[PDB]
């Protein structure tokens, strides 16, 4: 298939891997920090989803250095993946408009 | 089947250290955390620390004097807790518990009784308690076992290898001159004894002994 | 760290009566409270998780409720086997902590 | 190299500079304001990351006029940088689809 | 502004005993509390930062704990050189503030 769809699919699979690894790594980093809430895997996975999407309900967040570094990777993976799907949609439309126009 | 296996007891001299072990069986995940909880006699449960075996990371109750160090051997599925430079304040039952990373302790070990004392280990003497010849009887009869001169705690007393549970009382031990003593009571229908045998089984972890004492009528 | 307060320390009830144990947290912890039962010389046993969720193997008589800072563990129709110490434990913030325990007397 | 990759690289380096300068300037602006929390450099840098990404955990934010103006520059730098990477990804895909099609 | 309360003002302990100083904040400050020691006619000396972090040069006997509003500075086995005034200080919100101090007596 075309590159842009393959990159999107790949980005999605990769995003999902980062969400899972990120939930797990966040708990490892945050336990040991008094006051931390990002300490059980189920809510950490939810946290990873809210981080990759930038939804920002604000109910959970890292307080340690490594928990924050993990958070940054999840954000960037999420922003990039959704940015890449947009770029893929644009490429699709540009090609179609070319066809609809006789080129 | 027993998910978490812990030794019954450990005797430690003041100033010395001991390594408690907690062997896990059942489902095992890379995401399990093994916790250790301390319970002094008559008191509550105190969280000591935790470790994730798959990674080797450990966290500790920061609020109390740090007496423990946690490690884990992945190949034998055993978690360890090194308690060092102990005082009588460190004498207590220490439980290990498994948490699936979702916050609660789903299953617990039986606990290891740690006694910090200079005294020496001593297996118990088990004596029979059968009624005197002038004792009258109703539809039930009471028998028992005297377990004395042992140290340290604890001892587990069962009747007929565990098959007899109803009608059983095991009294708390009394400490006198560095030795503990307790008795266990058992009541069965008067008609059933001695036709049907009654034996108490006494196990003392610290001395690695387990003895039986059959209870028969006095001559 | 979160202080879990269990008062009263001893609860006396008559046979067959509904009984309620109280557990109060120093700050809001959602429903991240779990209950354990510990009979004489036995090890703790999980009774209720996340305030009101059932554990397989535990009698229907046991139930939990509450959210925020105030929690309750209830037993419909108390019976002799229920004589024990009851503890609450939170997992909302690190480190996990235990309540001081309530002993049930019949 | 092509323009879009160069602009992306430049935007990234520039974003990083804005995050660092922004963390520093936020502390200067916020100290002196009763109640302000964005007052030590390490959490301010974390704040700058959460601002450029729009993650919005909600744990930290400026309360003063200049702290808010600094925040606006960080947001815009962040939104623009991530928008520019998307545009760069699209350009890459459009060119590749052209090739895959014989043009 | 954040009020930091240190009570008791004077703490009497016997030699070799573990001792705990209390510092309570008027509102939640995470772990942004730091401890200082000030001996007679000397200047304050940082002992613990961010509630429980060690400072190089400070004896292992000193440790800190807590988060939110309640903090504790502990000394395992007190000795004569520990006689001094102890202060907590917060950096969560501007302006920084100090507790009223606790004097240690042996
Ligand atoms: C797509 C993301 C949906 C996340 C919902 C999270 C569950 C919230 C909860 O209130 O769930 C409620 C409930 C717990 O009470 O969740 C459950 O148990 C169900 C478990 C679902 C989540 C599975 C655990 C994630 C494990 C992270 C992997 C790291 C290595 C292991
Ligand atoms: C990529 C962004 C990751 C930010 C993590 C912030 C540290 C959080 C913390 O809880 O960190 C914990 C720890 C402090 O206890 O941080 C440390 O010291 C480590 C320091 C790391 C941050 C360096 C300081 C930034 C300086 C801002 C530059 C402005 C001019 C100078
Ligand atoms: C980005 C990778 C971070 C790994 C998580 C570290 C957890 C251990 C720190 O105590
Ligand atoms: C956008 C530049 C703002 C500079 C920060 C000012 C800090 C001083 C104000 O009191
Ligand atoms: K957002
Ligand atoms: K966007
Ligand atoms: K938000």
């Amino acid at each position: 298939s075309a590159l842009h769809w393959r990159a999107a699919g790949a980005a999605t699979v990769l995003l999902v891997i980062v969400l899972l690894a990120g939930s797990y790594l966040a708990v490892l980093a945050e336990r040991g920090a008094p006051g931390a809430q990002l300490i059980t895997y189920p809510r950490a996975l939810w946290w990873s989803v809210e981080t990759a999407t930038t939804v920002g309900y604000g109910d959970l967040y890292p307080v340690t250095l490594w928990g924050r570094l993990v958070a940054v990777v999840v954000m960037v993976a999420g922003i990039t993946s959704f940015g890449l799907v947009t770029a893929a949609l644009a490429t699709w439309f540009v090609g179609r408009e070319q066809e609809r126009a006789g080129h | 089947q027993v998910q978490l296996q812990q030794p019954g007891a450990e005797l430690v001299k003041p100033g010395a250290s001991v390594k408690l072990s907690c062997k896990a069986s059942g489902y095992t995940f890379t995401s399990d955390w093994i916790h250790w909880v301390k319970q002094r006699p008559g008191h509550g449960l105190e969280w000591i620390g935790e470790i994730i075996p798959s990674y080797g990371r450990a966290n500790y109750n920061e609020k109390i004097q740090k007496k423990a160090t946690l490690t884990a051997d992945k190949s034998s599925s055993t978690a360890f807790m090194q308690l060092s430079s102990l005082t009588s304040e460190d004498s207590a039952v220490y439980y290990c518990a498994r948490e699936r990373g979702d916050g609660y302790f789903a299953v617990w070990g039986a606990g290891t009784t740690v006694t910090v004392s200079s005294a020496k280990t001593t297996p118990p003497s088990v004596y029979p308690l059968a009624p005197g010849s002038a004792a009258q009887t109703n539809s039930m009869v009471t028998l028992g076992c005297l377990v004395k001169g042992y140290f340290p705690e604890p001892v587990t007393v069962t009747w007929n290898s565990g098959s007899l549970s109803s009608g059983v009382h095991t009294f708390p031990a009394v400490l006198q001159s560095d030795l503990y003593t307790l008795s266990s009571s058992v009541t069965v229908p008067s008609s059933s004894w001695p036709s049907e045998t009654v034996t108490c089984n006494v196990a003392h972890p610290a001395s690695s002994t387990k003895v039986d004492k059959k209870i028969v009528p006095r001559d | 760290d979160i202080l879990l307060t269990q008062s009263p320390a001893i609860l006396s009830v008559s046979p067959g009566e509904r009984v309620s144990f109280s557990c109060r947290a120093s700050q809001s912890i959602g429903t991240d409270i779990h209950w354990y039962q510990q009979r004489t010389n036995g090890s703790p046993r999980l009774l209720i998780k996340y305030a009101s969720e059932s554990i397989s193997g535990i009698p229907s008589r046991f139930s939990g409720s509450g959210s925020g800072t105030d929690f309750t563990l209830s037993i419909n129709s108390v019976e002799s086997e229920d004589i024990a110490n009851y503890y609450c434990q939170q997992s909302n913030r690190w480190p996990f902590t235990f309540g001081s325990g309530t002993k049930l007397e019949i």
